[PDB]
Parts: C-alpha cells; structure tokens; sequence
RNA sequence: GCUG
DNA sequence: TTTTTTCAGACTAGAGCCGCTG
DNA sequence: CAGCGGCTCTAGTCTGTCCAGC
C-alpha cells in the first residue's frame, strides 16, 4: 500500500547533473564543420533520390521539374610515401 | 464526403513464435500495475484501486466495464499491465538457454567462440534455404560442442571454462581455475592479494584456491547486451523474434484480468517483494540479505512460470500449491487438452442405453424429453415455410414444435412460449432462422465414452419415442462394445447442413 | 470467437485498434475458438509470443 | 476521371445463383464503392467492366461463392491540370464554396490569388468585382479511422479573365 | 439492505415435503433440514 | 568510537593548505609535504570547536585516505614507524568533464524508439534545451 | 528459435479452428454458375 | 551491440541516403552476402543495390573478398561507420597540424572516399582561390608541398592493391587525362594523434606544464617507428630528449633529468599500455561524478583501490553513514558499474556465504558506458532529426511573424546546442575505444 | 468413493 | 531432532580409464 | 612422459500411466 499509488513518478529527477556544454570555446570550429559537410554531404552526387516518387507520379505534364577559373599549370608526381602492402 | 473502408477476414497462415523485448512490453501494457501489494479492493465496498485489480486490464465481473473500452466482460477482449523488477531476474523458462549461451560466448569479450574458418563453415549451413526446425536444434549442438571445447578464445584470447548450473536458478563459470600446471600471474594475484579477507575469515585461508566467476542476472544482462548483431544467428536465435538480453527478465506483463477470474496472488507477492528490496537498499542492508532477498524474488517469479520447479530451497519452500502458468496449460485437465483438444460441447445428452429390436440398423429412437431440449436451426427456404409455420404454432411444449425464432435482420432470439406463436408464424419470412426440436429423421451422432476404435462413434437416423433410454438395434453393439448392463452413452447433434452431409454419407 | 489482429506486428488488437503500433490500419479480423485466445493471451503474459500472420481466403 | 484497375473477392449469396455472375458481382460491387472516396486512389463512382472473373470457390462455411474479381472502375481524381466548371453552394469569409454539379460539395477553395478586390465579408458577397470556373489544385484525402472531408481538395482561380463572366 | 437468496426446489419431477426440523448448530444459527420424497415405480432403463 | 562525528566538516580543513600552494615554482625538486600535513593535525588546524583534542596518529590518518578517494596525494614512505621520506602531492584533475544529460538518467535509459519514453519527446533534453 | 510454423496436419488445425487438409479439405469446392471472362468496353 | 548498429542506421541516414543506409544496414546485419542475395532479403531492386554497394565502397565502409564459391561476398566493417562522427574532429587537428590547404586536403579525402593526387589537388585549388582574392589566386604548387608534408608523418596512407575479380566491374567505382592510383586517408594516425593530445593533456592537467611538453617530444619523434598495435613507444635515450626540445624552453638538462625521473615514476606510469588504463579510470569517474554526486565517487574510487576488500571497509574507509553509502553501492551494482560477489565461496547459499565482497572489473564497466555513448548519439541525432521538418516553412522565407522567428531562434539554439553535443560525448568514445583495443589480442 |  | 505409501525409462551431464598420439 | 579422444559407466532426473460420467 505504501507504494500503490500511482506510477512511481512520471520523471524521476537527478540532484546532480551534467555539468555544461563542456569544450566550450573550441568547438566553435568543428561544431560549424559538423553542420557544413552536412549541407554539402546531402547535396554531393554519393546519394540517392526517390525514384520512387516518379513512379508514383502518373501526373507527368511538360513545364515542371518532373519532365525536365582553376588556374594551374600541368606536373606529375606519382609517390610512393605510403604502405606497399595487401 | 466518406472514405472506402474495405470490412473483411483473413485466415493464419504462419504462426511465428518470438519474445518481446522489454521496451516492447511496455508499448503493449496499458497501465503500470507498480501499486499497491494491497489487493486493490478499495477499504470500503469493494471496488478496484490502480493496481492488479485495475479495471484498465478488464473485467472478471459482468456488472463492473474495463477502463480503455466500455465494453463488458462479454465483449471486452483484454488489456495488458507491466510490474517493473528492482533486480533483474532470470525466467525458469529460458535459464537452461541461458546456462547454453554462456557456454557459447566469451564471458569477457561476447563473440561466439567458434574459429573465424570455423564461423564460415557453420554461416553457411545455416544459409542453405531448408533449414526446417530439426536441422537448427542439431547445429547448436555441434556448434556449442566445439565451443565448451574451446577454453581460450580467437576474438580476445579471455580464458572461458565450464558453465554448470550450480544449485537452482544458479550459474557458475570457471574465469580462475586451479591446476597442477604452474598458475597464472593474474589468477594468482587475484587468490593471494586479499590479506584482510584471509585476516578476517579463518575458512579462506585453506579454502583461497577455489574462487569461480558467479555468473548473476546482473553480469548476465550487460553480457548478453554486448554479443555482436553477427553473432546472434550462430546462437541460433532469430533476431527478429527475440535476441539474447530479452532472455533474462527487467518488466513482467501482468495478465489480462479476463484470464483470471492464485495467479493473481503470486502477483501482489511479487509486487510486496519489488516494495521490500526497494526499502532495503535506502534503509542499509547487507549484501547477503540483499542478494536473499534477490533470491525470494527470483523464486516467486519462477514460481509464478513453473509452480513445482522441483530443486526449492526448503527456507522458502511454498506454504500451499498454486497453479502458476506452466501448471495451466498441463496435464489432461490442462489447457492443451482438456480445454483444446477435447473440449465440452453444447446440443448433446446422455441417457442409459435400451434395446429395441423393430428399429433399423440406421435408426435411434430419442426420448421425447431430449428431442424437446436439444434443437435444431433450421432456416426458413420456400419448402419447409409451411411445415416450420405449423410447427411455430405447436410451440415449445408440443414435440412437433419449436423454441425459438431468429429474425433475418437481427441475432436476437425470440422464445416462441412468451410471446405471441400466431403472430410470430405469419410474420415468418425467407431467410429467417426457426429452432425446430429434434424430429423424426434428423442426423445424430452417437458416441459411447471408452472409445478405442473407429466404430466407438457412428451416425443413427434419430425417430422419437416415448420411452427415456437412447434404445438402438442390438446388431449394432459390438462396434460400441456395448452391453445393457447398466451403459450409458451420448448422442451429438450436428448443427449444420455440411456436418449433417459429412455425418450422413461418411 | 472473433478476435482482432494486426498485420504489422501479428499481436491481438482490440475495437479495430492495436495500443501497440497505435495505427489502426493494419487491424483484421479472424475467427478463432476463444479458449486459442487465452492461450496466446497467457503465452503473451508469460513472454512466449504467439504472433499470427494472416492471410485472405481465396 | 480516370480508370483505376481493382481486385476484390465478391461474396455471392446462395439466393442469388439464378442470375448470371458478371451481372451478379455488378450488382454487388456498385453496392461496395459508390459514393466512397478511396484514399490515394479518389471518388469511385461505379463500375466500367469486369475485365477478368476467375474461379467462384465455396468455402467450407457459409455455402456462398466467392469470386475474386479483376475489374475496372472510374473514379473521380482531378489529375492537377483540369480547369472545371461548378457552382458556388456556399460562402464562408475564409473562402468560397463550389460544388460540382450534383457531383461533391466537398470541394473547398480556398482564396487568395484572383484580383486585388477580394474579400468574403459574411453577407454573402462572392467577390469585389473587378456557372463558376475552378482550378484543382492539391490532392489532400484524410484517412478516418483513428481510435476505438476525406477528399477535400484546394481550388485555386487565376487570371484566366474570364470574358463572359467578368 | 436485505437481498433475498431464497432456497429454490430444482428437480425435474415433484417431491412432497415429508419433515421440516429446524434447530441450532454448535454455533446457534437456526438450521433448517427438509426431508423430500419421490416415489418411482420401475420403468424401462432401471 | 566516535560514530557521532562528521568527518566532512574536517575535509575542507585538511584540504586548505593544499589549494592555495605558495612558491608553484620550479626551482627545485619541491618534494612535499606530508610530515608537516602531520605536524598542521596534531597542534592546531584551521579553527574548529572540537571535542578530542587528545591527538593520536591512528585516529587522525584516516582522513587522509578518505581524501585520497576525493584525490589528494598518495603516501610515499609510510612504512617508517614515524619519521621517513613520506612524498604527498595534491592530484589535479586529469581530464576534463565528459558528460551530457541523458547520462544522467538511469529509468530514461529505456526508450530505443518513440515509445512511452521516446526522446524525440522526453522531458530531460527540453529542460537542458533552456 | 524463431520457429514460424504453418498451420497444417490435425492436431493444429483443430487448435486453431481452421478445416484440416486431410479427408473432405484436399479437395476445394467451385460453382458452375453462369459467368464467363468477358469483353469491356471501348473508353 | 544493437545500440551500435542503431547508429550506423543514423549515421548513413544523414549523409547519403535512405536506401545506401538500408542495404548499408543489412549488410552489418548479416554480414558476408552476395550481390543477389542481399537484393532479395531487403526487398530492393537490383539496380538500385549496385549503386549503393558502389557509393559504399567508395567511402571504404563495404569490403569485397571471394574464398571458395567464385561469388563474392560483400562485408561491412562496422568500427568504421562509427568514425564518420568523428569526421569534424578528423578536419581540426589538420588545421592545428597543418595549414588551411592540408585541412582541406583531409576534408575532400574524407567527403569524396577514394581520391587521386591528380584530382584532390585540383579541387582544393577550386576552393581556396574563390575564398582568396581575385587576381591574388592561390598557386597550386604549395598545395603539392603540403600534399606530402602530410605523408612524410603518414597521415595519409594508399588503397590495398585492388582484387579486380570479374563479378568486381572497373567503371562504375570512378565519377565522372591521367588515372594515377587512390587513397583514402590513414584516420588510424589521427588515432595515435588524438591519443597524443590525449595524454600530453593528462599530464599538464595533472603534473606540471614542463612535464607534458617532454612527453610529447618523446611522442612526436615516436610516430613513424611505432604503430597502434604497439604495446608501448620505442624506448629513446635522454640526450636526445635535450636535442628533440622546442625552442621556447630553456631549461637546463640536469633540472629536466630530476623531472625525468620524477615522470618515468609516478602511479600514472612512456608506457602505453598504463596510459590508456588509467585515462579510462578517469573517464569512469567522470561519469559517477556527473551521475552520483562527489560522495558516491570517492567509494567507486575505492574499489580501484583494493580489488576484493569490500563491506567490511567501505563503511570505515569513507566515514560516511551505513544507510548513506549501501545506497550508493546497490546503485553502483545496479547500474553495473560495481560488477559482482565474486568471492563468494560457501556452496549454493544466499544466505549463508563466506561474504560477498564487491569489486570493479575495469572493462565490463568500459564495454557498458560504451555501449552506453553509443546510446546516447542516438537521441542525440533523433531529436535533431525531430525538430527539422517542421520548421522548413521559415527557413526558405528568409531565403514572418514574431513567434515565427522565434522559433527559428530556438531552434537553432537547440541544433547548435545538439551538434555541439554529439562531439563531446564523441570524445569519450575514443578514449575509451582505444583502451578496449588495447586490451584486445588477436585484432 | 462408486457407476458406466 | 522422528518412516514409506509404483514402476520403468532413455535422455543429460560428470567421474574416471587406459592407451596410443603426440 | 605427457595429453586429450573416445570410451564407458552409474547414477541421476523428469516423464508418462483410458474415456468419461455422477
Ligand atoms: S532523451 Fe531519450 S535517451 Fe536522453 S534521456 Fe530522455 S530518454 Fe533517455
Ligand atoms: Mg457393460
Ligand atoms: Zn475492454
Ligand atoms: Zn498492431
């Protein structure tokens, strides 16, 4: 009876806790990195579209989507610096 | 305006038996039955309170509706509760699969100790399309016998030796052996740092040798945890069925209240005992009483899967037998047979057998009394419309009559004797249902209790007759291996035109 | 007896609804002696999971 | 409109064996989707052919015959590129109501695109001036069950110009 | 606050009440015995 | 015998000399006190109302080795009977910190999807998001 | 094991309420009614 | 270890694609499959698994190697998804160790998989001319100066020769002149170089500022002659030592030779084996400091005192209460971080015992606070997954009412708050995942 | 316990 | 603290055993 | 001279013992 009340609590709370976002200042660099490949992974070419939209589209209609300076100079250097193994 | 829902049946193709992990209990349990070890029945007039008895988990009696529908104990299916264990626990049902994985995986590292070539081999058997149930049941224990054949292991090089089921519900791997060979440093250290523990206990001293990992719920629980996704076919588990953790026990679901009209004792004791380990650990108590404790909860969980689980410590031996669930689906009057296979059955009677010499090899002559109960349905078709009116008329008290009258429209039932029978005869149409009593020509099967061969049931043509005593040909006698010394024996009504037909032409 | 079951998960729902996969959708009926639904419902308590798949007659 | 290839197993009760099946199930499946909007599909209406009938099994319960039956029926779905002709059945001040000819008054348009003299000001005016042309515009169905509308669409009235009617 | 939960003769045939004692059990609680007879001449079936 | 006591009012009193650290100066070996933690024990700390002034080195080591566990110096040369090297040097922090708030919480563990304790909905990352 | 049986033989078709394949079963029931595959229509 | 195939789920899921994830996924989940059979068993159209198999072992996360059956079999190594986490943290230590150019030679060598000398050079001399000035263009040679300056200390190691079996089709690999020959990067020195400002940072934090400097020339002139397989560094002499200062000391070399003893004797122990065993004891202190408060640490302190001394001196050796320090134990076992009796040497008894005595086993508690971070990144990403679909109505206006920008600005308080997040517990896990491979054999 |  | 109250039965581990098997 | 392979062996243990009817 001294515990048939009702779900023990609906969150139970922890005295002590995280301390802080801990790194603070230097994760400003990778932090902006984490969200910039971010951008750049999802619009790169290494992905996949859902062509399975457009075979649920049996709406196709022309007009929408639906239808439709490096400066250098040559050299070459091939090194080995690296393992010569498997 | 309104969508198209499609109303509709289907049929079981593939029964495919699995766990439940413990999250996906709780996605299914409806309610925390975490209240009270009291039993619910509030302190006054009896009604349910948040626990075992919640109502949010059904109904057991018809007056009182469930919580989650309003539907009654008729129409209620059930709902599910979970009790969530301080300590976890393991089940009796899978312990000995637990004692086998152990065997099987490093107690360090987690992989199954089977050789990478030795892996390949084994992968591919169990790649080869046809592995029917048989074939899975002899791989593990090929595999698990190069494994408890393996003591060291090709993933981390951890020393794993015997795992052997000391006691009941106890596990106890080797880790640190002692042999004649020279020990090895780590071991050693382990057996020879303790000074204060030899200091304190005289016992230790000439018994410091002898010290085993013991393998308890706890370690158990991260171990399994850790197995590798790879790892978990060669233990021979489907991974979409279950997986190696949901093996030991952290949620139980408590049972749908329609499924229990002791059971439900075993459950407020179970939540009494979850209460008592919890005060315990705030109010200080030692380990040893901790880990009895642990062990009295482990005890009345088992006992709660398998009552008898022969082995119980005598200090906590139970006080009287109760049937937990194991104890409900055995034995003939077990669910599986008495309630499944053989089941008790509505439009039969049984009567002390008579001869009768003028009757046909094909015919039994019914009491009039047993004709009047047991009925026929009979659905109103354009050639019996005259003859059911006439007998709608009769009523229940003549034989010729019926006793009941089902609308087309609705499934409810009319007793022709309240009501109305003239009335009721002319409102008949097409497509109704009327409950004719038993009449002369009707299909019955009769069937004598000590059946040993196919002969024991045969159909009889029935043809009323005056006399109490089901009074057959005495031709037909030896097929029941029946005498009229006193035998009694039962007769079945078919209830529909496809039974009748089977019945009559087989 | 007629109880209700889902197609996804192959639990027992109830009034068209399964508390499990909270979508409604997949929820069929299916004929089945009711003594067969107390024993999934007690190998369901017990953690032994009766799973059903079921498919239209034809 | 636009045909939309089904398969159902129509149930033939045991009364109905005079009549001729391809009749029998017609009569049937107009009984099972008219007047009712199948999600992601639309508004059926009736029934255009039975293009393939296979086998009437009886199974061992209730004595009746169950055909699966392949068939055709034309439904209702704007494909998004349809300038239709309807009628106002109603004025809300968020936006007007058309209604198709008898056909749906389930069409909701909303409006904010047509000529900078709009506005419903609950006495029912149409619109500030400068049969009732709609354009479709969304497919947006609502599928009901939830516990123990439906085809609504967005309709749209650009700067067609309208010369008969301003 | 009293629900009746009467005493109700259940045989398929009749019975004449032959004796009705009432008395008190160890613990005095006014028993009531009743003493029914039927007589049955021999039919086909004994 | 003395169950009746707080040691914990004691712990900052026989930490105190060993924050504030005078001469962090490299000039020398600075091979550190302990004798002295030992001399600072038995004639008078920082002030403090205190019932047994009787000063007995079984009594008042044993601080000492519970504030290791709150890391403080280990013992160098203890198995002098009362006067040897005895090395001691106040550890700092090794690392940094390496939690976040969903390590706290033992019963949110249970979750593994949108579930009764899904955290795409739990309470504990919407109060760290303020 | 993840044992997925189908439902056939006696000793379950009887548990599961569902006609065995044995005896009147191995044979399934079609109506010579009148039907035929027919011809649609132009559209 | 299903929490760690739950973030190889998420980890593909926000980089590639869906079904690059999905036969990605499989793939950990049943490992050495054929093309054909991996088609059939996640319900994919074949065209679509020969895509994603080749955008998989572009980024090196799907190996391919045929035995006995002439077919090969595909295998996904799964610790290496994982390291796509740590991508962000592979850039930075290239900006500290290099240049703006070599920091973004490592970043296109980890976007774009597999890359030639002759293409990675021309792209970075895409990107860093259109951030210069025009008209001031970046000349490329100095990219070709920096490309191997990063492979003279081996951060960038070259593909293994290729199989070219024939089921293996050449073309598909390369997206589309010279061929030259691939490379991916060699993340296994970033994990030599992270353990180096690993433990150059455990000593400055604990020792003194002279200490760690000397570690980490002893460390940095112990880089090529080493490997991660290696139980400890190669052992230098102390004149070297002298020669291989930075040019900020001055100390002489006797002072610095007390301090060299000083550090070569310590509880800490350059011992590589010691180094990683200790780090982790920390971080697990780290943890019952975040979780427990300071009084339930100094006991799990304690038992990495004395192995098997346990009940009998844990009341005493704290001071604190009974009532107060056998809750912090039971919730230390029940958390299992204090592991388990395993003393207890009276036959099958509960009750009657030669006393249970507590005591940490060091990996258990690693394995589980690993598999606990493995956790953690999966409601990391998950809400960050939450919280993004539904506020694409205002990111494109920009591109508005008051609470419309409000939300905006919570939200990417919140994101910022969640990447930032994913990171600082990503550092736990290679300080603890090295000290789980250092403690493996046979790997 | 007895009938079956 | 002190009795048993059917009769097999073909599984499952251990205990060895001796001898070649290296 | 040493080891692990199968042996081989005793007991150990859980598992049944007709249908139902009052
Ligand atoms: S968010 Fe998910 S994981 Fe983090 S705490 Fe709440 S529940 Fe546990
Ligand atoms: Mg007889
Ligand atoms: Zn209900
Ligand atoms: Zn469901």
């Amino acid at each position: 009876f001294s515990k048939g009340e009702k779900l023990p609590d609906v969150v139970l709370k922890p005295p002590p806790l995280f301390p802080d976002t801990d790194y603070k200042p230097v994760p400003l660099k990778t932090g902006e990195g984490e969200e910039y490949m971010l951008a750049l992974k999802q619009e790169l070419r290494e992905t996949m579209k859902r062509m399975p939209y457009f075979i649920e589209t049996p709406e196709e209609r022309q007009d929408i989507e639906r239808y439709s300076d490096w400066r250098r100079l040559p050299r070459e250097m091939m090194p080995r610096n690296k393992c010569k193994k498997a | 305006e309104q969508f198209r829902e499609t109303d509709v049946a289907k049929k079981i193709s593939h029964i495919c038996f699995g766990m439940k992990s413990p999250e996906e209990m709780r996605q299914q349990a409806h309610i925390q039955v975490v209240s009270k070890n009291l039993y619910s029945q509030d302190n006054q007039h009896a009604p349910l309170l948040y626990g075992v008895l919640d109502h949010r988990m059904g109904t057991s009696e018809k007056d009182r509706p469930c919580e989650t529908c309003g539907k009654n104990l008729a129409d209620c299916l059930g709902h599910y509760g979970y009790i969530d264990l301080e300590l976890p626990c393991f089940h009796v049902g899978y312990f000995r699969a637990v004692i086998g994985i152990l065997q099987m995986i490093c107690k360090t590292c987690c992989h199954i100790m089977l050789s990478q070539e030795e892996k390949k081999q084994f992968l591919d058997y169990l790649k080869r399309p046809g592995l029917t149930y048989l074939q899975k049941r002899g791989l593990k224990k090929k595999i698990s016998d190069k494994c408890r054949k393996k003591n060291i292991c090709h993933h981390c090089g951890a020393f794993n030796g015997t795992v052997k089921k000391c006691g009941l519900l106890k596990i106890i791997h080797e880790k640190y052996k002692t042999n004649k060979k020279v020990v090895d440093p780590i071991v050693s250290n382990f057996l020879q740092s303790f000074e204060t523990a030899i200091e304190h206990n005289k016992e230790v001293e000439p018994l410091l040798g002898r010290a085993q990992e013991n393998l308890n719920p706890l370690v158990v629980l991260n171990l399994f945890k850790r197995i590798p996704a790879e790892d978990v076919p060669l233990l021979l588990m489907n991974p979409e069925a279950g997986k190696p953790s949901d093996l030991i026990l952290t949620r139980l679901l408590v049972p749908p209240l329609c499924i229990r009209p002791d059971l439900t004792m075993k459950l407020t004791e179970i939540i009494f005992l979850n209460d008592v380990i919890k005060k315990h650990r705030i109010s200080g108590a030692k380990t040893q009483m901790i880990m009895e404790d642990w062990d009295f909860l482990q005890l009345q969980c088992a006992l709660y899967i398998n009552s008898e689980l022969s082995g119980i410590p005598l200090n906590m031996a139970p006080k009287k037998w109760t049937r937990g669930f194991v104890q409900r689906l055995k034995g003939k009057q077990g669910r599986f047979r008495g309630n499944l296979s053989g089941k008790r059955v509505d439009f039969s009677g049984r009567t002390v057998i008579s001869p009768d010499p003028n009757l046909r090899i094909d015919e039994v002559a019914v009491p009039v009394h047993v004709a009047k109960i047991l009925t026929f349905p009979e659905k109103v078709n354009k050639a019996n419309i005259n003859f059911l009116r006439k007998l709608v008329q009769n009523g229940p008290e003549v034989h010729p009559g019926a006793n009941f009258i089902q609308q087309r429209h609705t499934q409810m039932k009319r007793f022709l004797k309240y009501g109305n029978r003239e009335k009721m005869a002319q409102e008949l149409k097409y497509g109704d249902i009327v409950e004719r009593h038993l009449i002369d020509g009707d299909v019955v099967l009769f069937n004598r209790q000590p059946s040993l061969h196919k002969l024991s049931i045969m159909a009889h043509l029935a043809r009323v007759k005056p006399h109490r005593t089901f009074r057959f040909n005495e031709c037909v006698c030896t097929p029941y291996n029946a005498d009229f010394d006193g035998d009694e024996m039962n007769l079945h009504l078919p209830q529909t035109e496809e039974a009748k037909a089977e019945a009559l032409v087989l | 007896f007629e109880v209700d079951v889902c197609g996804q998960c192959g639990l027992l729902g109830y009034s068209g609804w399964c508390h499990y996969c909270k979508s409604s959708c997949h929820v069929s009926s299916l004929r089945i002696p009711y003594a067969c639904k107390l024993l999934f419902q007690e190998l369901q308590s017990m953690n032994i999971i009766p799973r059903l798949k079921l498919s239209k007659y034809n | 409109f636009v045909l939309v290839e089904m398969v159902d197993t129509v149930r033939i009760p045991p009364w109905q064996f005079e009549r001729k099946l391809n009749d029998s199930i017609a009569e049937e499946l107009n009984k099972k989707l008219a007047n009712k909007v199948v999600y992601n599909v639309g508004l059926c209406i009736c029934l255009f052919d039975i293009t393939k009938l296979e086998d009437a099994y009886v199974f061992p319960g209730d004595g009746a015959s169950h055909t699966k039956v392949h068939f055709r029926c034309v439904v209702f779905h704007p494909f998004l590129d349809e300038i239709l002709i309807g009628k106002i059945k109603g004025c809300s001040p968020e936006g007007v109501h058309v209604s198709l000819g008898f056909f749906d008054d389930i069409l909701i348009p909303p409006e904010s695109l047509q000529q900078p003299a709009k506005f419903d000001e609950a006495e029912q005016v149409w619109v500030w001036e400068y049969g009732e042309e709609i354009r479709f515009r969304v497919v947006d169905e609502s599928f009901v069950d939830t516990s123990p509308y439906t085809l609504v669409g967005s309709i749209s009235e650009p700067g067609l110009g309208l010369l008969s009617w301003w | 606050q009293y629900k009746d939960v009467p005493i109700t003769y259940k045989g398929a045939t009749d019975s004449y009440i032959e004796k009705v004692m009432i008395s008190s059990n160890a613990e005095d609680a006014f028993l009531i015995k009743m003493l029914l007879r039927q007589t049955r001449r021999p039919e086909i079936g004994d | 015998k003395f169950l009746q006591s707080k040691a914990e009012t004691a712990r900052e009193s026989k930490q105190n000399p060993m924050i504030q650290r005078n001469s962090s100066f490299a000039s020398s070996h600075e091979v550190w006190k302990y004798i002295c933690e030992l001399g600072i024990s038995k004639v008078e700390l920082s002030m403090e109302d205190i019932e047994t002034i009787l000063n007995t080195l079984i009594y008042d080591g044993k601080v000492e080795m519970t504030i290791i566990a709150a890391k403080e110096g280990t013992v160098g040369s203890v198995d002098g009977h009362m006067k040897l090297y005895r090395a001691v040097n106040p550890i700092i922090p090794p690392t940094g910190l390496v939690r976040a708030p969903c390590g706290l919480c033992p019963v949110f563990d249970d979750c593994h999807e949108g579930g009764e304790i899904s955290p795409s909905n739990c309470i504990y990352m919407t109060e760290w998001l303020e | 094991f993840g044992q997925k049986d189908s439902v056939c033989g006696v000793s379950e078709c009887i548990i599961m309420g569902i006609p065995m394949n044995i005896g009147t079963g191995l044979f399934k029931l079609l109506h010579k009614a009148d039907r035929d595959p027919n011809p649609p229509k132009r559209p | 270890t299903q929490a760690e195939i739950k973030l190889c789920s998420l980890l593909l899921q926000e980089h590639f694609g869906e079904i690059v994830e999905k036969i990605g996924v499989h793939l950990i989940r049943t490992g050495s499959q054929p093309l054909r059979v991996i088609a059939h068993d996640t319900g994919t159209s074949l065209d679509q698994v020969k895509k994603a198999l080749c955008v998989l072992v572009q980024h090196n996360l799907v190996s391919y190697q045929v035995h006995k059956r002439g077919v090969v079999e595909y295998e996904a190594q799964c610790s290496r998804v994982l390291r796509m986490l740590r991508y962000p943290r592979y850039i930075y230590t290239t900006k500290t160790l290099y240049s703006d150019t070599g920091e973004l030679i490592v970043e296109e060598l980890l976007l774009n998989g597999k890359l030639t000398m002759s293409a990675v050079v021309k792209k970075v001399a895409d990107r860093l001319t259109e951030t210069m000035e025009d008209g001031k263009t970046m000349d490329y040679a100095e990219v070709s100066n920096t490309f191997v300056r990063l492979a003279d200390t081996h951060f960038v190691q070259r593909c293994p020769s290729v199989p070219t079996t024939e089921n293996s089709d050449p073309g598909p690999p390369p997206p589309a002149p010279d061929d030259g020959i691939y490379w991916q990067a060699n993340l296994d020195r970033f994990h030599q170089h992270f353990r180096d400002q690993a433990i150059v940072s455990a000593v400055a934090n604990r020792m003194d500022q002279t200490s760690s400097e000397i570690v980490r020339t002893m460390l940095r002139m112990s880089e090529i002659t080493t490997s991660s397989s290696a139980p400890f560094t190669q052992p230098l002499s102390s004149n070297e030592i002298f020669r291989s200062l930075p040019v900020g000391y001055n100390i002489s070399k006797q002072v610095l030779d007390q301090y060299l003893t000083l550090l070569a004797d310590d509880p800490l122990e350059i011992n590589l084996h010691k180094a990683l065993a200790s780090l982790a004891t920390a971080t697990l202190e780290s943890v019952v400091q975040e979780r427990f408060g300071s009084r339930c640490a100094r006991i799990f302190r304690l038992v990495l005192q004395k192995k098997h001394i346990e009940q009998k001196q844990v009341e005493d050796f704290a001071m604190i209460p009974a009532k107060e320090a056998k809750d912090m134990l039971y919730k230390m076992l029940s958390e299992n971080f204090m592991s388990l009796q395993e003393i207890p040497k009276t036959p099958d008894h509960a009750p009657s015992r030669t006393f249970y005595l507590y005591t940490v086993n060091i990996l258990s508690a690693a394995r589980m606070l690993l598999h606990r971070c493995y956790k953690s990144i999966a409601n990391l990403i998950e809400r960050r997954q939450f919280e993004t679909k539904e506020n694409k109505r205002l990111l494109e206006k920009s591109q508005i009412t008051a609470p419309e920008r409000q939300q905006l600005e919570t939200l990417k308080r919140n994101v910022n708050k969640l990447d930032a997040s994913e990171i600082q517990v990503d550092e736990t896990i290679f300080l603890l995942e090295s000290y789980i491979e250092c403690t493996m054999k046979r790997q």
